[PDB]
């Protein structure tokens, strides 16, 4: 097994559940209402699946990127969950879940996951799934200016699907490449995909104690310029 | 009765426990101090960004100084404002989430009555009615106060708090930040009436305060005279007498327009070691009393959240699943409640 899965990085809101073969999940365009509502979403989904915090097996939460408040509802309300009920909690990329979704909806094994990270960058990565399932990539999450995101299109090759609001943003984002590029159809994360790699991961025992949980922001230049010596 | 109360309004991670039997339990704090010395400055982002690193770590600390466990808590109060809106909000998304998930009820609390009621955390605490001088970094306020949530503004001030003055004169002394306890510090280093301040607002009657004005007085005085650490102590003093004279006027007016005996002083510049002797010496000459929380009480803490979480919960204040956080929030719209000190 049993994971709960929470995220609410971007305008979404997401909750699901792997009851071990079961999945319950929800998802909703949360804009300026994350606080309001994913309590609510994660007692219903709970009531839903007939589950207990205390039969869960590992909390998975939406590490980031993306705003940086949404980031920190998330991990927030994870901690305060896992504190609670004494339970391990799994990190899972927003970037990666993306990778996951475009997947899951039309099988798609090579995916550029780019999320409006604003100030005229994107939250950059490069996900390619192997045949058991594991995506692969994790090393390239950057914060790029687009110009930067087109370097690194031009050391890539092939056929490659396109996912997250960096797209929307930056339409031009992938012109004159060198590379195939298909709409993945995934425009944010949904906590429904973050359940397959949270699944892996524990697994694999890559789980974490409430009081090492860590947010990736990427973006780390967000104080004004330091005080002169 | 115990509740775990959380702090996270601003540069500081308080956790507390408090019984209303046997008072407090545990007491933790983080300061982001060496983070924002750096800035000359808090940035919010960065406060936030501390907050979610340090508060489940202490509320970790906080269980086992206590030595309690999870069905030992009654309720889980958290500081819903008034504050930085991101460091706020990673206070109240854990704790509401705690509280549900050992399912207990949530109690939203007011930073600024946490402070008024940090006095009944100590022996032989005020009785109704008093007048209150909320004095912080964020802000300068006369209260008065004839029961929990019966919070009459009586004064404020129209531009700086004496906390954001004590911090901005402490920066052109050369002071990192915040400055307000080191410029205490070098003050007690200086000559009494070396220089004059103006002691602002009491010319005219009334209750209001200005601080702006002393900052401009400090740095024509700084530019106008010798760079020697004495010449620095003498300015810091003529500032800080400046400060602690208009507060204990503007006390004095307060206390006679109200008619009360009574005298609270809380918010972090109600650690200033000056202001606690001299409105101590006011309230024994007027044949009344001061009351004062313990210096690192006056200061953002989670022992002051614990104790009006406490106080909030028995007059009912809970909060649904919805996290709210207020940034702007009057202690007029405090609802009436009783207070069930025992
Ligand atoms: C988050 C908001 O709601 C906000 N919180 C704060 O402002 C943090 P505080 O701990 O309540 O007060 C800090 C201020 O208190 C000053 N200070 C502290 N000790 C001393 C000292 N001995 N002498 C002089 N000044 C001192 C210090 O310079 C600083 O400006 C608020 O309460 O409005
Ligand atoms: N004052 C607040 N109270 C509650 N939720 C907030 C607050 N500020 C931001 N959020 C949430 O955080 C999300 C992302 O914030 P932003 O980075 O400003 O786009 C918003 O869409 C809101 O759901
Ligand atoms: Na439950
Ligand atoms: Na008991
Ligand atoms: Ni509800
Ligand atoms: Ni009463
Ligand atoms: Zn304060």
């Amino acid at each position: 097994m049993r994971i709960l899965a929470i995220d609410t990085a971007t305008e979404a809101c997401s909750v699901a559940l792997w009851n071990d073969g079961t999945v319950n999940a929800h998802f909703e365009l949360c804009p300026r209402e994350h606080t309001q509502r994913i309590l609510p979403m994660v007692q219903d989904i709970l009531t839903t699946s007939g589950t207990s915090l205390t039969d869960i097996n590992a909390l998975a939460y939406g590490r980031g990127p993306g705003s940086f408040t949404g980031v920190r509802i998330g991990i927030g309300i994870a901690q305060g969950l896992a504190l609670g009920a004494e339970l391990p909690m799994i990190g899972v990329s927003t970037l990666m879940t993306m990778a996951q979704g475009a997947w899951r909806k039309n099988g798609a094994t090579r995916v550029l996951a780019a999320i409006d990270a604003r100030m005229g960058e994107v939250y950059w990565a490069e996900y390619q799934r192997d045949e058991n399932g594991i995506w692969h990539g994790e090393e390239t999450e950057a914060v790029l200016k687009p110009e930067i995101v087109h370097e690194r299109m031009q050391q890539l090759s092939g056929e490659w699907v396109t996912v997250g609001t960096g797209w929307q943003a930056w339409p031009d984002l992938g012109k004159e490449s060198g590379l195939v590029l298909r709409d993945g159809e995934v425009l944010l994360p949904a906590a429904e995909d973050m359940l397959p790699i949270a699944c892996q991961m524990f697994a694999e025992g890559k789980t974490v104690a409430v009081e090492h949980a860590e947010p990736v922001y990427l973006r780390n230049n967000v104080a004004w310029k330091k005080l002169p010596g | 009765m115990r509740v775990l109360g959380i702090e996270t309004s601003c540069d500081e991670t308080g956790i507390a426990i408090y019984d209303d039997e046997k008072g407090l339990l545990a007491n933790q704090l983080y300061s982001q101090v060496k983070l924002h010395a750096d800035y000359g400055g808090v940035v919010p982002e960065l406060a936030s960004r501390d907050h979610v690193r340090k508060t489940v770590p202490l509320i970790q600390a906080a269980l086992k100084e206590s030595g309690l466990t999870a069905k030992d808590i009654d309720a889980v109060a958290y500081t819903a404002g008034p504050g930085l809106v991101g460091a706020l909000l990673v206070g109240a998304t854990v704790g509401r989430s705690l509280a549900f998930a050992w399912d207990v009820p949530a109690i939203p609390v007011h930073h600024m009555e946490g402070h008024l009621l940090a006095p009944m955390l100590e022996d032989n605490p005020p009785e109704f009615p008093f007048v209150a001088l909320l004095v912080s970094g964020g802000h300068t306020q006369l209260i008065s106060v004839t029961g929990i949530g019966q919070y009459e503004l009586l004064g404020e001030s129209i531009d700086d708090a004496a906390g954001e003055a004590f911090d901005k004169t402490a920066k052109l002394l050369g002071l990192d930040y915040p400055g307000g306890p080191l410029l205490s510090k070098m003050a007690a280093q200086g000559t009494a009436g070396r220089f004059v301040f103006p002691r602002p607002m009491t010319d005219r009657p009334g209750l209001d305060f200005s601080f702006s004005g002393l900052k401009t007085f400090a740095a024509n005085t700084i530019r106008d005279n010798g760079t020697d650490d004495q010449t620095r102590a003498d300015i810091a003093r003529a500032f800080e007498d400046a400060v602690v004279d208009t507060l204990m006027i503007k006390c004095k007016r307060a206390l006679d327009q109200t008619g009360f005996k009574r005298l609270v002083m809380a918010g972090g510049v109600s650690a200033n070691r000056t202001l606690r002797a001299k409105l101590a010496e006011m309230m024994k000459k007027r044949r009344g009393e001061v009351f004062y929380a313990r210096p690192e009480f006056c200061t953002d803490n989670g022992a002051m959240i614990a104790y009006a979480g406490m106080v909030r919960f028995k007059a009912g204040a809970t909060a649904d699943l919805g996290v709210s956080v207020r940034p702007r929030w009057p202690l007029a719209e405090l609802p009436a409640a009783h207070h069930h000190h025992h």
